[PDB]
RNA sequence: CCGGGCACUCUAACGGGACUGCCCGCGAAAGCGGGAGGAAGGAGGGGACGACGUCUGGUCAGCAUGGCCCUUACGGCCUGGGCGACACACGUGCUACAAUGCCCACUACAAAGCGAUGCCACCCGGCAACGGGGAGCUAAUCGCAAAAAGGUGGGCCCAGUUCGGAUUGGGGUCUGCAACCCGACCCCAUGAAGCCGGAAUCGCUAGUAAUCGCGGAUCAGCCAUGCCGCGGUGAAUACG
């Protein structure tokens, strides 16, 4: 049932599956099926094209999901970054941005361990 | 994910001495030690020197950034 | 009808203390409540033997608060009198509301 | 008329009430298939009757109160065995070669400092 | 245990079959000291070993065990360098340990998602003869002959 | 304890953020009680002599 | 786990209350 | 270094506090405090005394202070002298109007605090270390005693090595806790460094 | 809940009780094995408690203290930065990798503690953190509190997933003079590695290990997954 910006989900329950759709999770999921009216419960594949339609209505009419909601996380860092700001560096660098110790875990951020003779 | 519940924050000394430019026109050139400071539009067009603990830092203001907070133009530390 | 709760470090110079506003009150209006016990309110402070590393010793100190009630009901003048300002232990601090 | 015992365990207390009837076990105000729902332990402890034909024989209302419904559980199984033998002092005769009398003293150890948790004493390393 | 051979802990019979060899059984299933949801699995196995065989679960439990316990085990000793896998007899005790271990483990590797139905059907392919437990019973008294030649070092 | 940092005692500090309990015996500005104003070191000493009413040595 | 959170048994690990664990 | 302060090891049984005052939670660390800074005075004051124990009782504002001394004589003065120049300042200290008794003490060689400050005493003189203390331990032994034992720090006679001096007599028991020892310690400022002294006298068991 | 009553539970104080005392076997004796009585049996279980001495052990930044050295300064105040830096390496931990599980709902058993400008019932506003209002307690009579695991029902259907929550975007609450460096918390969004871990290596012998949650000290708040302590459920194995 392809909702949001060239969404998918199917053979699972529609919360579930809502999921499966960029901006959308677990939360947005119920307010779509609860403010829509639909069973959550109900396989993708059983729903009703009056059902569908509905969905993509609120869906895609609410929320900035999938592509465009990416262009505006970039752009919001490249903004901090953009801007003098301390976040900006760190988001540059590579290294955490929520103030975290770098001596130690920081692998997420950091990536594979470029280990060095000592 | 920031904060600051209601009441944006600034020291006195720097904004009642920011504003206090603005109406002689224009200054050139500031200087605090309160990094603490947000920043604001009373300071669009600025250029304040933010202390990082060792110099005073020029730090031209813009609009892009009227919420950041001064020390986040004025890094701490020297790194490689 | 008389509320009068005794507290006490010592557990001894309480039930003793406590031994006496009764007997000094019993003979004098009704027979008051007995001496009530009412659990006791242990403090505890867990410090390392000595200074500075060594972390894996402590040692352990309490300061338990024990309690009391008495309570005297259907009080007599006399009985107020066998009480009244004939204290003695100095191991405790009285309550009275009665 | 009625019957008593106390019984405890692993910090629980156990009130054992007996009457004579059909075997109606109750436990805080409520049926004993249903305070110990499905606990499949739980028969145990009503054991010492069973183990003296009694249950079809005797009626008891139960009052257990302090730590989680296992101890409860055998904590019963005490009073029901000390007030059946209130009943009938014949009774442990036979009732003690399963020490069904015996207070199980079993308790959580004290946590003791420099271990984790009494015994359980943290790991090392570079020796 | 260095001063007295140790006291082989007597534990208390099964509520719903009187036996100790089900509770010890019951007990290596147990995890994180969960007893209940142990005994449960353990039982819910019996009523499937029903809905599939007209035997009394017990029976085949029973049976299953004994199959699954090894009679020969290597066990190592040092004598110049290199130690080798002696071949000796396994006392009941630890027959009866081994073999319970066994047949928890064999049935946690099946397939069948239900833990019950892994174990019934564990149990089941136990008294069978075949199955993963079983296996491993075999391939370590294929341990002990492929070692008599040491056999001399029995003690 | 470098005296002239035993300015705890000067309670007003400009904002109640900067005070700070100090041992008062030592000076020890580190666990160091409230009950008893006093150091986990001194809390240990005097309360092995008796100076700490009540304060036995705990064991169960 | 524990460690989520947005969940029930993660809001009392980390001792809090939430939508996801409400105080009645 | 190990050893619990047989004091603070027995202050449950054979042996009571020094502070036998009930306050609470938000009065006590004040009531504490007050000992302390008295038991200062009575400290840089009454050495010359010889100051044993000294208690302090309270009944809110009614505070006992039973300085127990050798020669009572100094803390009192002549007539009713000293006795009150003290209790003087003493109200001046604690804002709570305090008595200030004073107790005698039974031979000052069974008063480990005294004969600790003694060894320590004659260590500042410059005596014998070594003999000073099997002399100290004597005069306890002599005077009563089921036991005894005197110890002093390192640095003896002035040597750059720190060392440890012994001396003890008639069973000391640190184990039985029901024994009843005194321990007393006593310092000793000196010309090259502090040394330390113990006494430990064991006098009836049960 | 009220009357009412102390029996029962409990609260806390004193005391009773276990000594190889009794029974049989062995023994010179001490004692050993078994047995009855008994709540408990041979040190019933856990604490406190650590000999003469060792390591020139640790600590002069707890404190005390000999000598040494500085005295517009090696002393003092303050604002800001730092102790939180990160290509790397290690220790102790936390949370996981899932179905003996995760989620939602309903529903059941705890112990030990803490509470004046503190715990904060109940109420209303908010998805919520939290806010506004406000009763009770000086606390066995009120509050923190919900114990969690568990039980019943329903969902997920073996997938990197309804496993897992890193990371990052955005919005906001509270503490605080002030949260850039550098607080915690709520909500939405993002949703990483991880499929049980090489060589090697740690703990534990019974209500122990394993597992589950609860309190407290410090403390404005908090970087506590740490430490000290509490109780629920409750094993395996020891020839030697
Ligand atoms: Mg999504
Ligand atoms: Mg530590
Ligand atoms: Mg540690
Ligand atoms: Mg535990
Ligand atoms: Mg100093
Ligand atoms: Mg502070
Ligand atoms: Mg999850
Ligand atoms: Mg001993
Ligand atoms: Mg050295
Ligand atoms: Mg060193
Ligand atoms: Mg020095
Ligand atoms: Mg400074
Ligand atoms: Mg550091
Ligand atoms: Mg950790
Ligand atoms: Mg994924
Ligand atoms: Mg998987
Ligand atoms: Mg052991
Ligand atoms: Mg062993
Ligand atoms: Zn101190």
């Amino acid at each position: 049932a392809r909702i949001a910006g060239v969404e998918i989900p199917r053979n699972k329950r529609v919360d579930v599956a809502l999921t499966y759709i960029y901006g959308i999770g677990k939360a947005r999921a119920k307010e779509a099926l609860e403010k829509t009216g639909i069973n959550p419960a109900t396989r993708v594949k059983d729903l009703t094209e009056a059902e569908v339609v509905r969905l993509r209505e609120y869906v895609e009419n609410t929320w900035k999901l999938e592509g465009e909601l990416r262009a505006e996380v970039a752009a919001n860092i490249k903004r901090l970054m953009d801007i003098g700001c301390y976040r900006g560096l760190r988001h540059r660098r590579g290294l955490p941005v929520r103030g975290q110790r770098t001596r130690t875990n920081a692998r997420t951020r950091k990536g594979p361990r470029k280990t060095v003779a000592g | 994910p920031r904060s600051l519940k209601k009441g944006v924050f600034v020291d006195d000394h720097l904004l009642e001495k920011v504003l206090e430019l603005n109406a002689k026109g224009e200054k050139r050139l500031i200087k605090t030690w309160s990094r603490r400071s947000t920043i604001v539009p009373e300071m669009v067009g600025h250029t304040i020197a933010v202390y990082n603990g060792k110099q005073h830092v020029p730090v031209y203001i813009t609009e892009n950034m009227v919420g950041h907070k001064l020390g986040e133009f004025a890094p701490t530390r020297t790194y490689r | 009808k008389i509320r009068i709760k005794l507290r006490g470090f010592d557990h001894k110079t309480l039930d003793a203390s406590a031994q006496k506003i009764v007997e000094a009150a019993r003979r004098s209006g009704a027979q008051v409540s007995g001496p009530i016990p009412l659990p006791t309110r242990v403090r505890r402070f867990t410090v390392i033997r000595g200074p500075f590393k060594h972390k894996d010793s402590r040692e352990h100190f309490e300061l338990r608060t024990h309690n009391r009630l008495v309570d005297i009901i259907n009080p007599n003048r006399k009985t107020i009198e066998q009480l009244m300002t004939l204290d003695l232990p100095t191991g405790v601090e009285i309550e009275i509301k009665t | 008329e009625q019957y008593y015992g106390t019984g405890r365990r692993k910090e629980a207390v156990a009130r054992v009430f007996l009457r004579p009837g059909n075997g109606k076990v109750t436990v805080n105000g409520q049926d004993f298939n249903e305070y110990f729902q499905g606990l499949v332990r739980a028969v145990a402890a009503l054991e010492p009757l069973r183990a003296v034909d009694a249950l079809g024989r005797f009626d008891a209302y139960i009052t257990v109160r302090g730590g989680g419904k296992s101890g409860q559980i055998d904590a019963i199984k005490l009073g029901i065995a000390r007030a059946l033998v209130q009943y009938n002092p014949d009774y442990r005769a036979k009732l003690k070669p399963l020490g069904f009398l015996t207070r199980d003293a079993r308790v959580v150890e004290r946590k003791k400092y420099g271990k984790h948790k009494a015994r359980r004493a943290p790991q090392y390393s570079k020796r | 245990a260095r001063r007295r051979r140790a006291e082989v802990r007597q534990l208390q019979p099964d509520l719903v079959y009187g036996d100790v060899l089900v509770t010890a059984f019951i007990n290596k299933i147990m995890r994180d000291g969960k007893k209940n949801l142990a005994a449960r699995i353990f039982y819910d196995a019996c009523k499937i070993i029903q809905e599939k065989t007209g035997q009394e679960p017990l029976k085949v439990f029973k049976q299953a065990v004994e199959n699954v316990k090894p009679r020969m085990e290597v066990r190592s000793r040092r004598v110049g360098g290199a130690n080798y896998q002696v071949p000796m007899e396994v006392s009941p005790r630890r027959q009866q340990s081994l073999a319970l271990r066994w047949l928890v483990q064999a049935a946690n590797q099946r397939p069948e998602r239900r833990a019950a139905v892994r174990i019934a059907h564990e149990l089941m392919d136990a008294a069978e003869g075949k199955g993963g437990a079983v296996k491993k019973k075999e391939d370590v008294e294929r341990m002990a002959e492929a070692n008599r030649a040491y056999a001399h070092y029995r003690w | 304890a470098r005296k002239a940092l035993i300015e705890k005692a000067k309670r007003t500090p400009k904002f109640k953020v900067r005070a700070y309990t100090r041992c008062v015996r030592c000076g020890r500005a580190r666990s160091v009680y409230r009950f008893f104003g006093l150091c986990r070191i001194c809390l240990r000493e005097l309360a092995h002599k008796g100076q700490l009413p009540g304060v036995r040595k705990a064991s169960w | 786990g524990k460690g989520d959170r947005r969940t029930r048994r993660g809001k009392i690990w980390r001792g809090t209350y939430g939508k996801y664990r409400p105080r009645k | 270094g190990n050893k619990i302060h047989p004091i603070g090891f027995r202050l449950g049984i054979t042996r009571d506090w020094e502070s036998r005052w009930y306050a609470g939670k938000k009065q006590y660390r004040h009531l504490l405090l007050e000992d302390q800074r008295i038991r200062g005075l009575l400290e840089k004051e009454l050495y010359s005394a010889g100051l044993a124990r000294v208690d302090i009782e309270r009944a809110a504002d009614n505070v006992a202070v039973t300085v127990h001394v050798a020669k009572p004589g100094v803390v009192i003065g002549r007539g009713g002298e000293r006795i009150r120049v003290l209790r003087e300042e003493l109200a001046k200290l604690t804002g709570k109007n305090v008595a200030l008794n004073v107790q005698e003490v039974q031979n000052p060689n069974l008063s480990a605090p005294l004969v600790a400050q003694r060894v320590a005493e004659q260590i500042e003189r410059r005596f014998a270390v070594r003999r000073a203390i099997k002399q100290a331990v004597q005069r306890v032994m002599e005077s009563g005693a089921k036991g005894a034992k005197v110890i002093v720090s390192g640095r003896i006679g002035g040597a750059e090595q720190a060392r440890t001096e012994w001396a003890a007599q008639g069973r000391v028991p640190l184990h039985t806790l029901r024994a009843n020892i005194d321990y007393g310690f006593a310092l000793a400022r000196t010309t090259y460094g502090v040394l330390g002294v113990k006494a430990y006298i064991f006098l009836g068991e049960v």
